[PDB]
């Protein structure tokens, strides 16, 4: 949720994951 | 029931006085507290009363901000009064504000339900008044942090816009961290999604750009289903940020590798009959780089607002436009020379 975004920010995987979600749909 | 309280005037003097009001009704409820509508017994004038739980040992951020502001595009604080909170430190602060019957949200929803775009003159008028309110608050270092159509009040007859709800507002101080989870998701700046705590008042300019785009589209430009989905929505338009834009958004965020996505053309984001100056303005507000966004005063001086500076301009209802050029030294402080562009010859003192 909110925990997911914080994790993506800390892990430096936010853009990669957002790009994956764009292509997933 | 007639309620009589001892209240302090919003602007000054700090001299309390008896204020009587009636016709009290709940018009809003949230985590912050309760908002009531009431009628002042003396003048018959309508008011909004915002009631918030206050810590005795601390000054209310919202009151401190409100007592400083005196601008025609910001809801005026008429009076404030405290009421008993039962618990030792707990008290309630009541803000007596000017009542405004409509919102940009409701007006835009009306047109959206009718499958029609808001007339361009109202888009110019509302956006210009919003940028003026932002130029003003930003000159005190105050960031609203909740710019959305719901917080933009309207007098439907005069087309006067007034910025409201300073519940999320803060006087930003460089080097003092600020919360990243702030703003209404659809209007949240990308640096906030990237977890920046060193952000500036340019987050309000991103939100103002979202309002503009929404008035042009008839629906929110970035309707994210979550915080991550909010960035997905932004990427669909802006494409991926560059390594330099990431650094400018949050210098503490690092992303080694990621697939690069090209921006979608702005002229294809909007409907074909969208005024090109509105698209151009929007492209200068919805920028990843926070420092690349127009300042509110620069936005007021944008060519999109040139019709408002025409001496022959009138509202579609035939009335005169509200006051647009009564700029103060405070409002012009970020760029004083801009005054001679913002204040057209016909508006200058005789
Ligand atoms: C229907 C509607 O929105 N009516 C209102 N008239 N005036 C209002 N003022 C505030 C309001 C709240 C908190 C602030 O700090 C503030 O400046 C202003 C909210 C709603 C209203």
């Amino acid at each position: 949720p909110h925990r997911l975004l914080q994790q993506l920010v800390l892990s430096g995987n936010l853009i990669k994951e957002a790009v994956r979600r764009l292509h997933s749909r | 029931k007639v309620t009589t309280v001892v209240a302090t005037p919003g602007q000054g003097p700090d001299r309390p006085q008896e204020v009587s009001y009636t016709d009290t009704k709940v018009i809003g409820n949230g985590s912050f507290g309760v908002v009531y509508q009431a009628k002042l017994c003396d003048s018959g004038e309508l008011v909004a009363i915002k009631k918030v739980l206050q810590d005795k040992r601390f000054k209310n951020r919202e009151l401190q901000i409100m007592r400083k502001l005196d601008h025609c595009n910001i809801v005026r604080l008429r009076y404030f009064f405290y009421s008993s909170g039962e618990k030792k430190d707990e008290v309630y602060l009541n803000l007596v504000l000017d009542y405004v019957p409509e919102t940009v949200y409701r007006v835009a929803r009306h047109y959206s339900r009718a499958k029609q775009t808001l007339p361009v003159i109202y888009v110019k008028l509302y956006m210009y008044q919003l940028f003026r309110s932002l130029a003003y608050i930003h000159s005190f270092g105050i960031c609203h942090r909740d710019i959305k159509p719901q917080n933009l009040l309207l007098d439907p007859d005069t087309a006067v816009l007034k910025l409201c709800d300073f519940g999320s507002a803060k006087q930003l101080v460089r080097g003092e961290p600020n919360v990243s989870y702030i703003c209404s998701r659809y209007y949240r700046a990308p640096e906030l999604i990237f977890g920046a705590t060193d952000y500036t008042s340019s987050i309000d300019v991103w939100s103002a750009g979202c309002v503009l785009a929404e008035l042009l589209l008839g629906q929110p430009i970035f309707p994210g289903d979550s915080g991550v989905d909010q960035l997905v929505e932004i990427i669909k338009v802006l494409g991926t940020p560059t390594r330099e834009q990431i650094r400018e958004m949050n210098p503490n965020y690092t992303e080694f590798k990621f697939p690069q996505i090209k921006a979608h053309p702005w002229t294809k984001v909007f409907r074909p009959r969208t005024p090109p100056e509105a698209i151009a303005l929007c492209s200068r507000l919805l920028e990843y780089t926070p420092t690349a966004r127009l300042t509110p005063l620069e936005a007021c001086a944008h060519s999109f607002f040139d019709e408002l500076r025409d001496p022959n301009v009138k509202l579609p209802n035939g009335r005169d436009t509200p006051a647009l050029f009564n700029f103060t030294t405070q409002e012009l402080s970020s760029n004083p020379p801009l005054a001679t562009i913002l204040i057209p010859p016909h508006a200058r003192i005789q």
